[PDB]
RNA sequence: CCGGGCACUCUAACGGGACUGCCCGCGAAAGCGGGAGGAAGGAGGGGACGACGUCUGGUCAGCAUGGCCCUUACGGCCUGGGCGACACACGUGCUACAAUGCCCACUACAAAGCGAUGCCACCCGGCAACGGGGAGCUAAUCGCAAAAAGGUGGGCCCAGUUCGGAUUGGGGUCUGCAACCCGACCCCAUGAAGCCGGAAUCGCUAGUAAUCGCGGAUCAGCCAUGCCGCGGUGAAUACG
């Protein structure tokens, strides 16, 4: 069991990093279950537009944390040969739990 | 419906002062800026001046008013 | 009372954040504070060096502060001297062991914040604002830039009453978010008052 | 309706009869968006009205709604000072709407304790030619034939 | 053998499986009349089969979820429609003129600020 | 059906008819019906003389009741009134006690509206 | 209805718990 | 707001209750979002700038 | 639940799809009426977006800022008090005046969010608020959690009441240094006005109004019935 929890503020960045990881692991390993998408944590913030009222003008923004899962099955060495440190994306964030 | 629920809170300020005042006999007017504290039995007989926020008003403390607070007898408001 | 900030509109498509990293409940606050401190320092010192954008990236305790300059000679300095002091002063505020990066921006008249700084400079020394405006719009228009636009705030030329300035050219459609509209704000602090300078620049289509 | 004709909503047919007027009446009974409770009201009233009088509730419902539909009414028209009550005929759609509204309002102005009982007895009285809804209808018609002296203000 | 129709109505999903049989329809471990007990519009769920003369020719098993039970009933209706079409496509000639193959796209509308519920404006008095 | 200090409910359910006693609401009525071993849904007329006597036994002397209760509450008012308490002042001036606003909607405690000019 | 705090609807309106609306 | 009125930053409030948010940039006295440590005005301007990653224009 | 599998619902990333393209009609054209096909059409529904300017509109009491006044002092710390005052008047709301209703058991169906001392399954104690113990969840797996209207069953019987919960007396928990001024909550008791509201006036044209609950931000706590979102059921009517 090698869980790879992928999280980010950018969805194309998550797709890029996850697909690169899977393409690296597809040349060594199994029938890997691959890129499963998880629901996104949506944080909304409503803010009154103008300081010193006009109460009924507020606009809101939304941040969204996207999550992806990999679940590589039976990787030994060649998978982690293409894994140690080779990635471009910066806004991406990766965790590994076993 | 009023509740303090355990170790009924009385501030140290007047607590130690009055428990040492009782030992030498009853004293005259005391100074009180802490109306947050609860009245305790041994306070009966004294004359306690409490703060309105502006003034210092004396209060005769009796057996009947033990359970209440200091400040129930010092009205903050002034009307008519 | 209208016309919300254009870059805030644009952040999603055809525009990117000045800080692109990830955080959580326990980290985002003082990390954002640290970003604000970085931009504050770089606006204290590097204003006259012709800087436009500060892009900060974080992977894991790695910082990638990227300074886009119109004149990299003042940022690097002779023999690299000035990339030693304020690159160390940068780490004398944050204990994150951060390194600094420089990059070139072509046509300082093509970047809207730089044009705003330029017009604000010419305003602080009290030039006739409309000439600076039209000249800036031409500097923009003389190299691509299918649209250009300049707005100046009240008390123009020192006048008692507040006014509003003008003279855009080309086509500057702030309403539609398609075509990479860049925006910059500058603040001219003068004896008569304060003058806001808004530089809108339209270039490219998709 | 300044621009368009405001096309009439076509109600869904009914699950029991297959008739649209029943669905319209059930909507007129509904309040706070409870079409289930309103349907139960109307159908328990259907059972009661079919039992207390050995007739089909279908034709009694139809005959009652037909009896309550008025043929003339009054509208106010501003002419030479204060406005006047001018009589005129009625649209068939508006006749339908007014008939159902008077039915429900006269049913709930009745003494009967339960709602379904009110509905059933109101429908019975209206099907016989009497009751409160038909009284309001005949007062509407009595407004006509009375101010008919304004028959030249039809508009 | 068996034919499948999904259907969807107002945030409800009703997977419908149709086979031949006697006309017994079950839902989530309950008969159709025990789970929708005492609902006047529960008969509209098996309405789409009355243009094809089922309920004695057919038999069903349905699993439904989401929203309210009325949306469940209408999603059951639509799912029965699509299962009936995949069984016999000619049934379309009797289905769409009735309107049983159309996805009802009426959704609850989002709430807007400055309002109470998405269109109700707060009452003012003495303008 | 006389139970407490003068109190005669009639022709209703017993637990409901006990609310008509002063110091008894729904909770104490349910408690009386519980510990007295009486069917709550019974009418007042159908109450046994033994059931009525047991209800009298319990309700009469387990809580303080009508006259004692009214006098106890009023004497509590007089008690916190004769002391110089602020709560006593609010009871004197006829104003709300629980700590509400008196700028508007103090009607229940202050009585009908007496509109002065402005 | 909802203002009666010793009934179940007044308890769910205030969101509290007690004798008239036990948790479970 | 006022400099001394950011005395919360040295917290030592003599009592744990006296901690309030006090938006870092503007020194907001009343309305501060705890997650960003900023206030609605500072949050609005900073999200307009583009310095808060992931913050987009909400629309649905 | 397991073995196992992705077909399904789903989650979330990229796409396809509608264009008056087809037909009848009318028309010089745009386009209009009608029809088939289609999940959907004549802008399919909802947002984000608000022109040159206006009212010398709003706030220097968010910020930044140009000038004029303050300096043992308007600056500054802390305690107490105040912004909660009441013989009144309006604005916005909440709860209601009940039988399409109330209460009691029993049972079923949401979406959107939130939670590392923070959410707190579960056992125990207590009528209860809540306390003690304690598992799990770095949360499509755990928890907030029960959705509420609804369904069946039952009681109430047109009555200031098994409507309505204001007011007040007492007892008690909790956050907190501390609830007199001035908190929420629980329990017993008290059970007010109010039986659809004068002149006048407001919102809404489709899942809309109406009604029902849920969540969130701010926050130790909370006077939130506010505000910002979420879904459940689901109208009436538009001659003009
Ligand atoms: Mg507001
Ligand atoms: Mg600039
Ligand atoms: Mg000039
Ligand atoms: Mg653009
Ligand atoms: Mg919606
Ligand atoms: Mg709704
Ligand atoms: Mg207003
Ligand atoms: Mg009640
Ligand atoms: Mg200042
Ligand atoms: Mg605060
Ligand atoms: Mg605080
Ligand atoms: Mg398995
Ligand atoms: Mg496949
Ligand atoms: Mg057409
Ligand atoms: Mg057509
Ligand atoms: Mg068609
Ligand atoms: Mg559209
Ligand atoms: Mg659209
Ligand atoms: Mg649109
Ligand atoms: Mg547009
Ligand atoms: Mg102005
Ligand atoms: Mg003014
Ligand atoms: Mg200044
Ligand atoms: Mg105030
Ligand atoms: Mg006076
Ligand atoms: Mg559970
Ligand atoms: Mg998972
Ligand atoms: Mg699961
Ligand atoms: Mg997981
Ligand atoms: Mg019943
Ligand atoms: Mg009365
Ligand atoms: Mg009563
Ligand atoms: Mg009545
Ligand atoms: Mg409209
Ligand atoms: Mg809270
Ligand atoms: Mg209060
Ligand atoms: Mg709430
Ligand atoms: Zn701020």
């Amino acid at each position: 069991k090698i869980r790879i929890k992928l999280r980010g503020f950018d969805h194309k960045t998550l797709d890029a990093s996850a697909q690169k990881i899977v393409e690296a692991a597809r040349r060594s390993g199994a029938q890997v279950s691959g890129p499963i998408p998880l629901p996104t944590r949506v944080r909304r913030f409503t803010v009154i537009r103008g300081p010193f009222k006009h109460k009924d003008s507020r606009e809101h923004f939304e941040l969204r944390t996207h999550n992806r899962l990999v679940d590589i099955i039976n990787p030994n060495r060649k998978t982690i040969e293409q894994l140690m440190t080779l990635d471009l994306p910066t806004g991406v964030e990766i965790e590994i739990k076993t | 419906p009023r509740s303090l629920k355990k170790g009924v809170f009385v501030d140290d300020h007047l607590l130690e002062k009055v428990l040492e005042l009782n030992a030498k006999g009853e004293k005259r007017l005391i100074k009180t800026w802490s109306r947050r504290s609860t009245i305790v039995p041994e306070m009966v007989g004294h004359t306690i001046a409490v703060y309105n926020g502006k003034q210092h008003v004396p209060v005769y403390i009796t057996e009947n008013m033990v359970g209440h607070k200091l400040g129930e007898f010092a009205p903050t408001r002034t009307y008519r | 009372g209208n016309k919300i900030h254009p870059i805030g509109f644009r952040l999603g498509i055809t525009r990117d954040w000045e800080s692109r990293w990830y955080a959580g409940k326990k980290q985002y606050r003082h990390l954002l504070l640290e970003d604000q401190r970085i931009r504050g320092l770089l606006e204290k010192e590097l204003y006259s060096a012709g800087l436009a954008r500060v892009d900060i990236e974080r992977a894991a305790d790695n910082v990638a502060v990227t300074v886009h300059v119109a004149k990299p000679g003042v940022v690097i300095g002779r023999g690299g001297e000035r990339i030693r002091v304020l690159r160390e002063e940068l780490a004398k505020l944050t204990g994150k062991n951060v390194a600094l990066n420089v990059q070139e921006v072509q046509n300082p008249n093509l970047s809207a914040p730089l044009v705003a700084q330029r017009v604000a400079e010419q305003i602080e020394r009290r030039f006739a604002v409309r000439r600076a405006i039209k000249q800036a719009v031409q500097r923009v228009m003389e190299s691509g830039a299918k649209g250009a636009k300049v707005i100046v705030s009240g008390r123009i030329g020192g006048a008692e009453q507040a006014r509003t300035e003008w003279a855009a050219q080309g086509r500057v459609p702030l309403h539609t978010l398609r075509a990479n509209i860049d925006y910059g704000f500058a603040l001219a602090r003068t004896t008569y008052g304060v003058l806001g300078v808004k530089a809108y620049i339209f270039l490219g289509e998709v | 309706a300044r621009r368009r004709r405001a096309e009439v909503r076509q109600l869904q047919p009914d699950l029991v009869y297959g008739d649209v007027l029943v669905t319209a009446f059930i909507n007129k009974i509904m309040r706070d968006g409870k079409k289930n409770l309103a349907a139960r009201i109307f159908y328990d009233a259907c059972k009661i009205i079919q039992e207390k009088t050995g007739q089909e509730p279908l034709k009694v419902f139809k005959q009652a709604v037909e009896n309550v539909k008025p043929r003339m009414e009054v509208r106010s028209r501003r002419v030479g000072g204060a406005n006047y009550q001018v009589p005129m005929e009625v649209s068939p759609r508006r006749q339908q709407s007014l008939a159902l509204r008077w039915l429900v309002q006269a049913a709930n102005q009745r003494p009967e304790r339960r709602a379904a009982v009110r509905i059933a007895h109101e429908l019975m009285d209206a099907a016989e030619g009497k009751g409160g809804a038909v009284k309001k209808k005949e007062d509407v018609e009595r407004m006509a034939e009375a101010n008919r002296a304004y028959a030249h203000y039809r508009w | 053998e068996q034919y499948y129709g999904t259907g969807r109505r107002k945030e409800a999903v009703a997977r419908v499986f149709l086979r031949p049989g006697n006309g017994k329809v079950t839902v989530n471990g309950q008969d159709f009349n025990e789970y929708f007990q005492g609902l006047v519009r529960a008969v509209a769920a098996l309405e789409p089969l009355r243009a094809v003369d089922a309920l004695g020719h057919f038999d069903a098993y349905i699993t439904v979820r989401g929203g309210g039970k009325s949306g469940q009933i209408d999603a059951i209706k639509l799912g029965i429609a699509r299962a009936l079409v995949q069984y016999n496509p000619d049934y379309r000639a009797k289905l769409k003129p009735l309107g049983f193959l159309t996805r009802d796209a009426r959704v609850v509308e989002r709430k807007k600020y400055g309002k109470h519920k998405a269109r109700r404006a707060p009452q003012y008095s003495k303008r | 059906a006389r139970i407490a200090g003068v109190e005669i409910p009639r022709n209703k359910r017993v637990d409901v008819a006990l609310t008509y006693i002063y110091g008894i609401g729904k909770a104490r009525a349910k408690e009386a019906l519980e510990k007295t071993g009486i069917n709550p849904a019974t009418r007042v007329k159908d109450l046994t003389e033994a059931e009525v006597v047991r209800l009298r036994e319990y309700v009469e002397n387990t809580w303080k009741l009508e006259g004692e209760l009214r006098a106890e509450v009023a004497a509590n008012i007089k008690r916190l009134m004769d002391i110089g308490c602020y709560r006593g002042l609010r009871h004197r001036r006829g104003l709300p006690v629980r700590g509400q606003r008196t700028r508007t909607n103090a009607r229940t405690r202050k009585g009908p509206r007496k509109t002065v000019a402005g | 209805g909802k203002g009666d705090r010793r009934t179940r609807r007044g308890k769910i309106w205030r969101g509290t718990y007690g004798k008239y609306r036990p948790r479970k | 707001a006022r400099k001394a009125l950011i005395e919360k930053a040295k917290r030592t409030p003599k009592f744990k209750v006296r901690a309030y948010t006090r938006c870092v940039r503007c020194g907001r006295a009343r309305s501060v979002y705890r997650f960003f440590g900023l206030c609605r005005i500072c949050l609005r301007e900073l999200a307009h700038k583009g310095q808060l990653p992931g913050v987009r224009k909400a629309s649905w």
